[PDB]
């Protein structure tokens, strides 16, 4: 439970490190091996024929890839400890620490390397307006300022009630809840079950 | 990453199908938006990276 | 077997815990946990970084390798 | 090793190497120590391995099946007869399997073969696939998993009748 | 079968747990803990038991509304991360006595020390079952709750599978 | 509420027998009673000796004078040619492109 | 310290 | 073609060779998660070797060594396709479970 | 086992209920059998339609896993009730509302993306040119038949 | 605070019970009675699981019990689904049919069957 | 074992884990800002993108209205 | 997304349809108009094995840039001039396509210009 | 690796934490209410202590029940399996 982390940036400084670039190179940041996929991939959905709807849900879902990533790293790594009051971090194992090592050379120039290795087999897009151009780095930064917001209001002395947008996200839409009881309930009776044609 | 592989593996006949296009178009944006959303109030540190 | 620090070092005295002790006690009540609390806001936890200070970890040296690489590359090419 | 009239192949052209660069390929090297360390000594093997097949030679044969009366010439109901006829029209068919199977296995190695290009390049290999599967299909598709010659014999003048009918409207 | 003492002091547990959840930081959560606590003492005095029944109700009600949907859950308790996780290890002693002799012959010691618990084990039976059946009222027991040996030499009725349970890291 | 005297006696009972139980869970020193850098070079020599070198030899074997032996069992894409190649087989070269206009 | 890790038999 | 198709394989059965002794019991259990991280660790080696021949001159083949089964007119054989698809992913994966294991 | 303390018919009278319940190891204002019909419970008792994973998890019971006690009447639906399948927990939202919520999240979705299907993104550009009559022969046009000519202007 | 609206799956909590709060003595003596029924049938099998000399199964009449009656008696079931099926099949089976004998359904490359 | 655990205080570290985690935080750095030095383009845009406003009826071939 | 508003929320009748484009004559408003020269032969993009989307007016660049890459294994930072060279091209390719939606767009806008005095009158 | 002694002093290190007990009067056998005068809202709040305090939880119903120092140090032992 990351409620219960905190206080890990200087704990833990390897892990800490990984995990920034980790966050890093999943937002898209640039020339991290996550931006030779997903900044050109951001660009060919700007400019293609394409549903409008499915392309405003996918920015949108970019800039919540920021959020979540600054949630990890806010309440994992920032703040205070709140673990309990043994502490037995430690992670100078050299099997840890050089199989993250090899991953963190990997997210950093995998990308690079391979980018420019393949061959190419499309005509990539590379003219369009500024605003389609940087669409993804703009809406990541948001994302970015908007998580801070967010996660710095959970210290302030306030107690809010829950929302239903937020119930909803914290329960997964219900789709387990409602999906996992009433499919099994109708399929297991199902079997383990009054028309007069066939009592003749 | 199977799936989206069995996908790439076959696109000699998904690019000649724009009604294909459309369908796995609109079920990519609803499930990045949809688990993005769900990963934004999830407290299991491995739930939010799943 | 395992020496536990001398309890009574632990002060909500400089801590955000004296803070909300200064805020209950204008409504009359008071804190009686906040010297158990008080080990996170102490010591080596005291003073954590900010969200842009983690982000900009290493950007400090990184800079300065940088600033040598393109003054390299220039002297490399200049001549 | 196999007939290349069967199997055919176009003639290889493989572009000479044209290095624009100061750096030796790790490939070129590689390739030397696979020859060395790889082909050499399995060579060596397999040559003893020959030597020892030439001391000891011997042949086997392709069977041949003479031609008999097919089942339009067998009375009706005469079992010896029809016995033999079947029994050919059973080889004949999965004979024609194969066949199907070869003109398949171009197809396919016309496909890879010729990369990007291979929409345009390999139209003969497609002609000669779909007329194949033509012939096959008009031969046996539909007699069920209880075929016989009877069968395919009365599904062939179905289709004859339906030839004379069309024509004789023509 | 739970007192009305019993029904408050389990919301009063829950409410903090949940408060807790909420509220993450230490500081904010000793905050609004104190403020909470502040609200059970205004009605600990309610002598009106009728009174103190609908304070603890509408208590229910007010908690059933602001509970976190995804609270805290220590990881080795029920519905926590590593509920369970270690059940696949833990066997129980009497396979033991399946092992061959030459598995037995490796642990020679162990060995030597279980037949003196088994030893035991058969010397108290008879009188464990003595013990409770002269113990038990005609209608058989009214509760589970089971007595302390009475005498010196003697061992509390039904310790076996207490006692000798795996351990709970047995691996 | 707190525990009865009944269960005070019951538990402190119980809790001796157990703690004497697990502290027989330690093995005696004799237990179990068993039955009867260029080294780092020569782990990783054997190895690829035994997992890289003796496979590739079957592989390469059973490549050469099995597979490769039979029709289209390998099948390479052909060669990509460009122009002012020259090719190996037949000596052939493959003409320049025509004049780029300008840019 | 080293504590017996009790197993179903293995033998058979 | 040789070195192509063969160090392509040894790849594959490079990576059955651990589950081979174990299931035959020929092998040190003393550290037999090393042993399996050290046959991944070669894999990842070997199957840089094709990849780079593909970057030099995408170079891609199939290989279709064995003849399993034929139903009338559909041959089934055991084949590999080792084309762009396969070049690339290969070593990433052989390479990120290096680090996981 | 014997045959009177195995399930019977379903119970006529209050002595057979009674009867039934010390059977079922209940008490007989608890027993109560299924409604007589042509199903065949019996005189099975019918049991709360409850899961097991409602039932509390720090009792002792003798079996842990499926929270059930030795001689306990088991639901008849108990298989469908195990932990690992069906559950009927108390849950922070209401069903029905879960429901709407849910349902309205899909059909709202599906609204949308048809709208933008009706009103598709695209870039101010015109059709891409290709040569050699739209590439008639590299996308396997017939060599023999002639295609109309495609022909591009430069702009 | 809107009420909760109990479902099949999805029960009542305890704590929002009325029934939880406004215990009687008539209904503390049904508890009582529950509760020695728990125990007299948790002795008798403690009897059994404890003693050192058992080695077997502890039978329990309530699973036997269970089983027996469940495993007694031997829409979705009768003709109905049969009849649904059988005009979805011969429907769609009829269509292609006749699509094959005019020779309007495209069977270009089926050779397999 | 080489570490010992610490009862309500900052644990103890190594200065080889310091190292190298500083050591890739700075190398992340180092290249993001020779990367942008170098490539600013794939991140800001590669070409000029035209105003179509300024285009000529000339140059486009549209007729006056009189025609 | 600017042109999409005024198609979606203005008028319809005077904005191109990408889907129909061009509905002019190519010659109408141009005397003597160009036809577009192609550089490389159908052989050529055969041989190289080009992926047909790649086939375009722009394809003797991507051959020139192709060759050079095989040719500078293992230097994979080579042939940045070729990939520009052909980079470029794309783009004014790409510029030319967007001359063509706004020489749809004045065309229509001049249909309607007549239609209005036409039916002025 | 918890020990009996380990457990006995990390308990009494939250009880001198805890501002309503006098840290000189306290001993493992102190009874919450009859020896510190505290009362049952108290003893709540001491057992949530000593669930963060070693991480695990001590259900309501065993949690009642523990009435003194000894007696949480004996509840501890007797979960974790500490015996020495
Ligand atoms: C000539 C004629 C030849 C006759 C046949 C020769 C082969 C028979 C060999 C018998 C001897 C095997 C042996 O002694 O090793 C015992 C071997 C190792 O003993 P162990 O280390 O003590 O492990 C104990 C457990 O049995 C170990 O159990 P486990 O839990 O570790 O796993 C065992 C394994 C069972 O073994 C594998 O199936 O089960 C699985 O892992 C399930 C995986 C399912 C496969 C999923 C992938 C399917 C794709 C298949 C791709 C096929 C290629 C195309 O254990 C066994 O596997 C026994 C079952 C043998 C089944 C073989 C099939
Ligand atoms: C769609 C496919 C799905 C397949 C599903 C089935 C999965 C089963 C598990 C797969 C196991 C791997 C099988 C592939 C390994 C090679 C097997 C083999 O070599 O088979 C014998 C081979 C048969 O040759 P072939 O004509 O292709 O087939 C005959 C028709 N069945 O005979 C030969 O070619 C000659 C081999 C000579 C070997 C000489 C070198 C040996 C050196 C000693 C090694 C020890
Ligand atoms: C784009 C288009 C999208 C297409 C969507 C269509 C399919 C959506 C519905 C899928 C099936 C939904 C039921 C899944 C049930 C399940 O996942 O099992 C989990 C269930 C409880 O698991 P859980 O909620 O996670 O709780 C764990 C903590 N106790 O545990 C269980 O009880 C399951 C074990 C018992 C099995 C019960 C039978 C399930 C029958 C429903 C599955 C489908 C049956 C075949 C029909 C599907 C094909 C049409
Ligand atoms: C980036 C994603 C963008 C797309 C977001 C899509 C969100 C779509 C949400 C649709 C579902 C809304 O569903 C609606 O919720 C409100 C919230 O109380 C309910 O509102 C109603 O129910 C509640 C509770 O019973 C009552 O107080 C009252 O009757 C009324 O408020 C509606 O009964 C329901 O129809
Ligand atoms: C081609 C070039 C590629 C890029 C090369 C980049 C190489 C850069 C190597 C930098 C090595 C720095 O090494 C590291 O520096 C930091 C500076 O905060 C030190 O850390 C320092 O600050 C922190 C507090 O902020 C404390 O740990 C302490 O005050 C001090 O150690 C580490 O003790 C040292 O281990």
């Amino acid at each position: 439970d990351i409620r219960k982390m905190g206080g890990l940036f200087k704990a833990m400084p390897f892990t800490t490190t990984a995990l920034i670039v980790g966050s890093l190179a999943l937002t898209g940041m640039p020339f991290l091996t996550g931006f030779y996929s997903k900044d050109l991939i951001i660009e060919a959905a700007n400019t293609s024929y394409t549903n409008a709807w499915a392309l405003l849900m996918t920015l949108i879902a970019t800039s919540f890839t920021a959020i979540y990533s600054t949630r990890i790293i806010f309440f994992a790594l920032l703040g205070q400890p709140r673990f309990p009051t043994l502490v037995n971090i430690n992670e100078n194992n050299p099997l840890l620490i050089n199989s993250i090592k090899r991953l963190l050379i990997g997210s950093l120039f995998a990308g690079y390397i391979i980018s420019n290795n393949i061959p190419p087999t499309t005509i990539p897009q590379m003219t369009m307006p500024y605003y389609l151009k940087t669409t993804a780095l703009i809406v990541t930064i948001l994302g970015f300022i908007l998580a801070l917001e967010i996660s710095n209001m959970t210290k302030n002395l306030k107690y809010h009630y829950p929302s239903n947008a937020f119930k909803f996200s914290t329960l997964l839409g219900y789709f387990p809840t409602i999906m996992h009881r009433l499919a099994p309930y109708m399929n297991l009776s199902m079997s383990q079950k009054s028309s007069l044609l066939d009592l003749i | 990453v199977a799936g989206i592989f069995l996908l790439i593996r076959f696109y000699p006949l998904t690019e000649n199908n724009k009604y294909i296009q459309s369908i796995t178009l609109c079920l990519g944006a609803i499930t990045t938006l949809f688990t993005a959303m769900c990963a934004l109030t999830q407290n299991d540190i491995k739930k939010i990276i799943a | 077997k395992m020496e536990l620090p001398d309890y009574k070092q632990w002060k909500i005295e400089g801590t955000p815990l004296e803070t909300v002790q200064e805020k209950l006690a204008a409504r009359g009540l008071r804190d009686p946990w906040g010297r158990n609390e008080a080990w996170r806001y102490m010591g080596g936890f005291a003073n954590n970084v900010s969200f842009v200070g983690a982000l900009l970890k290493g950007f400090k040296w990184g800079f300065a390798a940088f600033v040598v690489a393109i003054g390299a590359e220039y002297y490399l090419e200049s001549q | 090793s196999w007939d290349k009239d069967v199997y055919p192949e176009p003639p290889r052209r493989t572009p000479a190497p044209s290095p624009q660069t100061s750096l030796p390929n790790p490939i070129t090297y590689l390739t030397k120590a696979f020859d060395l360390l790889v082909d050499r000594p399995v060579t060596l093997v397999r040559e003893f391995i020959e030597r020892q097949h030439a001391k000891n030679k011997y042949y086997y044969y392709h069977r041949e099946f003479r031609r008999v009366p097919d089942i339009t010439e067998c009375q009706e109901k005469d079992v010896l007869c029809m016995f033999e006829a079947e029994m050919q029209w059973r080889r004949d068919y999965k004979v024609d399997q194969e066949i199907v199977n070869i003109i398949q296995e171009r197809l396919k190695a016309c496909q890879q073969r010729e990369g990007e290009s291979h929409r345009q390049n390999c139209a003969k290999e497609l002609e000669q696939f779909t007329q194949v599967v033509k012939a096959y299909q008009d031969r046996y598709h539909d007699l069920g998993a209880h075929y016989s010659a009877r069968k395919c014999l009365a599904k062939q003048k179905q289709r004859m009748l339906a030839e004379r009918k069309a024509a004789k409207e023509a | 079968y739970l007192t009305h003492q019993q029904k408050v002091l389990r919301l009063y547990k829950r409410a903090l747990r949940h408060l807790e959840s909420w509220c993450i930081h230490r500081d904010k959560y000793r905050y609004f803990a104190c403020l909470l606590r502040a609200r059970f003492d205004e009605h600990k005095n309610e002598k009106d038991m009728v009174k103190a029944t609908q304070l603890l109700r509408e208590a229910e009600e007010e908690f059933w509304h602001g509970q976190h949907p995804q609270p805290y859950i220590f990881p080795e308790s029920p519905g926590g991360t590593s509920y369970e996780r270690y059940e696949c290890y833990k066997v129980p002693e009497w396979c033991l006595d399946d092992w061959h002799p030459s598995e037995k012959a490796m642990y020679p010691d162990y060995f030597a020390k279980r037949e003196q618990w088994k030893k035991l084990r058969r010397e108290s039976w008879e009188r464990e079952v003595k013990q409770l059946q002269e113990e038990t009222p005609v209608g058989g027991p009214r509760t589970e709750a089971l007595p302390p040996a009475r005498k010196q030499g003697d061992l509390p009725p039904l310790w076996w599978h207490i006692v000798t349970r795996p351990r709970e890291r047995p691996m | 509420s707190g525990y009865t005297p009944e269960e005070k006696l019951r538990l402190q009972q119980l809790r001796e027998l157990r703690r004497r139980w697990l502290k027989d869970q330690e093995l005696s020193p004799r237990e179990p009673v068993l039955p009867p850098v260029i080294y780092k070079t020569y782990r990783h020599s054997i190895f690829a000796f035994t997992h890289v070198l003796i496979p590739v030899w079957i592989i390469h074997y059973y490549l050469k004078y099995h597979v490769t032996t039979k029709p289209y069992t390998i099948v390479e894409k052909k060669p990509r040619i460009f122009p002012g190649d020259t090719i190996l087989e037949t000596g052939e070269v493959i003409p320049p492109m025509k004049e780029f206009p300008d840019q | 310290k080293r504590l017996f890790i009790i197993k179903p038999s293995g033998f058979y | 073609m040789n070195m192509f198709s063969s160090l392509s394989l040894v790849t594959l059965l490079l990576l059955t060779m651990p589950i081979m002794m174990m299931s035959f019991n020929t092998y040190k259990p003393s550290n037999y998660p090393l042993y399996v991280k050290t046959a991944i660790s070669y894999a990842f080696i070997t199957s840089m070797i094709p990849t780079m021949m593909f970057i030099h001159s995408g170079q891609e083949l199939i290989i279709s060594n064995w003849h399993w089964l034929t139903i009338q007119t559909l041959k089934l054989s055991l084949s590999f396709k080792m084309d762009y698809f396969s070049m690339m992913f290969i070593p990433v994966a052989l390479f990120v479970t290096w680090s996981i294991m | 086992i014997t045959k009177d303390m195995l399930p019977g018919p379903y119970p006529k009278t209050p002595e057979e209920r009674a009867a039934a319940a010390k059977k079922y190891n209940m008490r007989v204002e608890d027993y109560e059998p299924y409604p007589d019909d042509g199903t065949g419970y019996g005189d099975y008792p019918k049991l709360p339609d409850r899961s097991q994973q409602e039932r509390d998890p720090w009792y002792d019971w003798d079996h842990p896993d499926l929270r059930l006690n030795w001689g306990e009447p088991m639901h008849w639906d108990l298989d469908m009730y195990i932990r690992n399948r069906v559950d009927t927990s108390p849950t922070p939202v209401n069903w029905n509302l879960m429901c709407k919520h849910l349902f309205g999240f899909v059909a709202f979705m599906l609204f949308m993306f048809w709208v933008g299907e009706t009103y598709p993104a695209y870039q101010p550009v015109g059709p891409k040119q290709y040569p050699y009559n739209n590439l008639y022969l590299e996308r396997g046009g017939d060599p023999n038949k002639e295609p109309e000519p495609v022909v591009h202007y430069e702009i | 605070f809107p009420k909760y609206e109990a479902s099949r799956l999805s029960s009542l909590p305890t704590t929002l019970d009325p029934a939880e709060y406004d215990i009687s003595s008539e209904t503390r003596k049904a508890q009582a009675e529950r509760l020695a029924i728990r125990s007299r049938l948790k002795r008798e099998y403690q009897l059994q699981y404890y003693d050192p000399s058992r080695r077997g199964v502890i039978e329990d009449p309530a699973l036997v019990r269970w089983t027996y009656a469940r495993s007694a008696n031997i829409a979705l079931f009768g003709i109905g689904p049969l009849v649904f099926w059988y005009y979805v099949f011969k429907t769609d089976r009829d269509r292609k049919e006749k699509l094959i004998q005019e020779g309007k359904l495209d069977r270009t490359f089926n050779i397999s069957y | 074992a080489h570490i010992e655990p610490r009862y309500r205080q900052f644990p103890q570290l190594t200065r080889s884990q310091v190292i190298q985690a500083e050591f890739f935080s700075a190398t992340m750095w180092f290249w993001i800002l020779w990367r942008f030095w170098h490539d600013s383009d794939a991140v800001l845009g590669h070409f000029p993108y035209p105003d179509p406003s300024q285009w000529t009826d000339e140059e486009l071939g549209i007729p006056p209205d009189d025609e | 997304g600017a042109h999409l508003a005024r198609r979606y929320l203005g008028d319809a009748s005077v904005e191109p349809d990408p889907l129909r484009m061009p509905t002019f004559p190519p010659d109408y408003g141009f005397p003597e108009r160009k036809e577009r020269e192609m550089v490389a032969t159908q052989q050529e993009m055969n041989d190289a094995q080009l992926v047909l989307q790649q086939r375009d007016y722009c394809a003797h660049y991507l051959i020139r840039f192709l060759k050079c890459k095989r040719d500078s294994f293992p230097n994979f930072l080579a042939c940045k001039h070729e990939r520009h060279d052909w980079d470029y091209c794309e783009h004014l390719d790409y510029v030319k396509r967007m001359k063509e939606f706004e020489r749809e767009r004045r065309l229509l806008q001049r249909k309607k210009r007549r239609e209005q005095r036409e039916a002025d009158m | 690796p918890l020990t009996l002694e380990g457990i006995k002093d990390r308990v009494l290190y939250v009880l001198k934490l805890y501002d309503k007990i006098d840290p000189e009067k306290l001993s493992v056998n102190s009874h919450f209410m009859k020896d510190l005068g505290l009362d049952s809202l108290d003893q709540v709040e001491i057992i949530m202590a000593m669930e963060d305090e070693f991480g695990f939880e001590i259900p309501d119903i065993d949690a009642e029940k523990l009435m003194c120092p000894q007696e949480i140090v004996d509840y501890i032992a007797d979960k974790k399996d500490v015996y020495e």
